[PDB]
RNA sequence: CCGCCGGGCAGCUUCCGGGAAACCAAAGUCUUUGGGUUCCGGGGGGAGUAUGGUUGCAAAGCUGAAACUUAAAGGAAUUGACGGAAGGGCACCACCAGGAGUGGAGCCUGCGGCUUAAUUUGACCAACACGGGAAACCUCACCCGGCCCGGACACGGACAGGAUUGACAGAUUGAUAGCUCUUUCUCGAUUCCGUGGGUGGUGGUGCAUGGCCGUUCUUAGUUGGUGGAGCGAUUUGUCUGGUUAAUUCCGAUAACGAACGAGACUCUGGCAUGCUAACUAGUUACGCGACCCCGGUCGGCGUAACUUCUUAGAGGGACAAGUGGCGUUCAGCCACCCGAGAUUGAGCAAUAACAGGUCUGUGAUGCCCUUAGAUGUCCGGGGCUGCACGCGCGCUACACUGACUGGCUCAGCGUGUGCCUACCCUACGCCGGCAGGCGCGGGUAACCCGUUGAACCCCAUUCGUGAUGGGGAUCGGGGAUUGCAAUUAUUCCCCAUGAACGAGGAAUUCCCAGUAAGUGCGGGUCAUAAGCUUGCGUUGAUUAAGUCCCUGCCCUUUGUACACA
């Protein structure tokens, strides 16, 4: 919140920037939004239909 | 911004000179009296002068006075 | 920056299988990106802003100020739009209706007055447009008379390329935006109009969509 | 009962079409202008007025001007605002059941008024114990007097053949200001005398401004993109209904996908015999020591374990999870078990705005002010306190549910030796009745004040319904403390004096669980210092779990001749 001066009269600036997330936090911050439920998407795995071993060693 | 009373005078310093001719005297041979009485002080023997102003009498530097 | 497109019409138009855009006005598909237009056009399309229009509704608290532009574009050979947008700030209320006025190209049909000799100078034949209250004709007129009209449909008329016309108008005609979207409708169904040198019965070709509908199939899906 | 036909009042539906739109199968087939024919309008008023004619018994009717005046009058539709219009909901800045009151009295403080040299000034739900505004001096702007220049710089004078710096006398003055008059000394190019040109102001203008706050507005409200409707201003999304504290959701759906606000969050309150640990916190044991008739007490002494108490970090814990009902069986609501909790309290808080407040917060500031005889600044004194009156915020009360006098026994917020800054919190020991004074000490603080031995409360005395031992205003005298200085008593103490006030008219403020209220203690102000304010504990209820009747707020619909609403 800073002002200018002019030879008119005087000027005010509100300059607000909502930084982005990033988990560095060398750009902006570190912790997500409070509502921001990020899930995970799931590996896709297929189940086995017969009772399979693995033996070793 | 933009002022009401403004500037008079300061308090001056000073030009019309040889102001040593009203403490000396000479004539036209080796002789050298002095108009103006010398102070006694501590700090200055012999250099400094005593006054001449507008009564009485004083010196200035050590401001040490002398009257009747 | 890039163009990447969304409709149909868009992406076989930047993968250049169609020629001008006078076979999408045959087929009269809806053009819905601006792209298109100064894609084929975008050498000489030149624009105007009509007017800046300060409307205002009242809230709560005050007047909430809006200027709407008006911005009549086109080529001078054959074509004008007329875009209309509301906005909050005069800059992208421009902006849009330049994009509007792309969208909104209509062609113009341009004819002879008595003998056909040389190039087209005139309107075909008589034709209004009404919006609001406000009629505007557009009637034949010899070579050189020039455009005949009030400021703006002298400038719609000429930046269609009708460099000769009689324009007789009624209604109140100091509202800007009917006044001069009026015009265009004028100029726009001068081809909707059925003269009788059109009595051929069509030859009709293949559609756009329908003669790339396997290019539309591998490009995109 | 099922059709058809003609014409009749109508209706519903519609992208025939038209219109400024409401709308209309005609108000359509109108610039693509012509089926036929009557009547009639030419901006708003003057005005259906005057005058003439004519009709009537009369009231009046038909015909019907002009002078003059005026920049709009008007139609349809949108958005707001408003409604003593309707439908839903909401809040103790609203009400009901109430509780404490205020308004009544004294007094403290702010305000208007009056007065005055001045009693400066800002503001009149959202001003009025507010400007952190408790002013002796300063602050201080106001008033009365007197110093200084804190005229930077540039140009030209006159100019180390010195423009007079500072100056004790003595007059003057208030002042030991040399401010100025009667010895012109010391000082030694700093500077003035004109000229421009800066600089400073708690001067004006918050109606030129920023910033900050307050408020509309503590409620749930707001806005783009593309798409639909309309010529357009606009509207849709942002909604019938249910539900929520909530534009909160289920869900409907010409809207789809989104952003802000609500929520989420952060701090605090509550729960951990599980973790981490503690000579700046403790507990328990043990050993000494003291006391009383093996035991009991000890904030007596020292240390072997531990962290329950204390400190404070990570975690954990509660989610309408579980059960029974209600509801589209969704959103959710009610009850109950388990349980430290089944709504602790705050902070932040949108779009759009008010000509709300602040130029007296600023070296944030535009413009204007006045051209030594200061609205700069400094000093001395006064005033900001003045009192026939009116008001607001409050403290003390009107006593026995009490006062007085003893005695007993309990907290938590915090704060503390300063950059200038020279003034700190204080235990302990002497003197004095108290106010205080004098010594040595601890403390830059879980160390010392400090186990913070606080009040109300509790117990035991005296009082006895009397303006009384209630009340403590006013006022005389004396003593202390801070200060350069107290008079207009700064503050504290001691004695004496003892007013109104017998529960407050109309009116009105705040509040619902550790809440109202009583009660004291810290911080700010501060050299002196709380009747304020911000915090804190302590004792701790009556009533209520609701409603739109009053005061207002939100949403929808409708009406408007309102739009500085
Ligand atoms: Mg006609
Ligand atoms: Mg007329
Ligand atoms: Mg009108
Ligand atoms: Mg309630
Ligand atoms: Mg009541
Ligand atoms: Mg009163
Ligand atoms: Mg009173
Ligand atoms: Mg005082
Ligand atoms: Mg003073
Ligand atoms: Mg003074
Ligand atoms: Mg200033
Ligand atoms: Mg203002
Ligand atoms: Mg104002
Ligand atoms: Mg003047
Ligand atoms: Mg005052
Ligand atoms: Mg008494
Ligand atoms: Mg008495
Ligand atoms: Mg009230
Ligand atoms: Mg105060
Ligand atoms: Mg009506
Ligand atoms: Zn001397």
């Amino acid at each position: 919140v800073r002002h200018v001066l002019l030879r008119q009269g005087v000027l005010g600036i509100k300059v607000k920037i909502m930084l982005p997330w990033d988990p560095s936090g060398k750009i902006g911050p570190k912790k997500p939004l409070p509502d921001h439920v990020s899930i995970v998407e799931p590996k896709d795995e297929i189940l086995p239909t017969t009772p399979i071993s693995e033996q070793k060693g | 911004k933009s002022y009401t009373t403004p500037k008079k005078n300061k308090h001056k310093r000073k030009k019309v000179k040889l102001a040593v001719l009203k403490y000396y005297k000479v004539d036209e041979n080796g002789k050298i009296s002095r108009l103006r009485r010398e102070c006694p002080s501590d700090e200055c023997g012999a250099g400094v002068f005593m006054a001449s102003h507008f009564d009485r009498h004083y010196c200035g530097k050590c401001c040490l006075t002398y009257c009747f | 920056k890039e163009w990447l497109p969304v409709t149909k019409l868009g992406r076989l138009v930047k993968d250049m299988k169609i020629k001008s855009l006078e076979e999408i006005y045959l087929f009269s598909l809806p053009i819905k990106e601006s792209e298109i237009i100064d894609f084929f056009l975008g050498a000489s399309l030149k624009d105007e802003v009509l007017k800046i229009m300060p409307v205002q509704k009242q809230t709560r608290a005050g007047q909430r100020t809006r200027f709407k532009a008006f911005v009549a574009i086109g080529d001078y050979n054959g074509h004008v739009g007329l875009g209309v947008k509301c906005s909050k700030e005069v800059a992208t209320a421009i902006r849009g209706a330049i994009i509007l006025a792309k969208l909104s190209i209509v062609p113009v049909r341009r004819g002879y007055w008595g003998n056909k000799i040389g190039k087209p100078h005139t309107v075909p034949c008589k034709v209004t447009g009404r919006c609001g209250s406000v009629l505007v004709r557009l009637i034949p007129a010899p070579r050189g008379t020039g455009i005949v009209s009030a400021p703006v449909p002298k400038k719609l008329l000429m930046m269609a390329g009708i460099d000769d016309c009689y324009t007789s108008a009624r209604g109140c005609t100091a509202t800007l935006g009917n006044f001069a979207k009026a015009t265009f409708d004028a100029i726009s169904k001068t081809y909707s109009y059925l003269t009788p040198d059109l009595w051929k019965e069509t030859v009709f070709t293949k559609s756009p969509y329908q003669e790339f509908t396997d290019h539309l199939v591998k490009t995109h899906t």
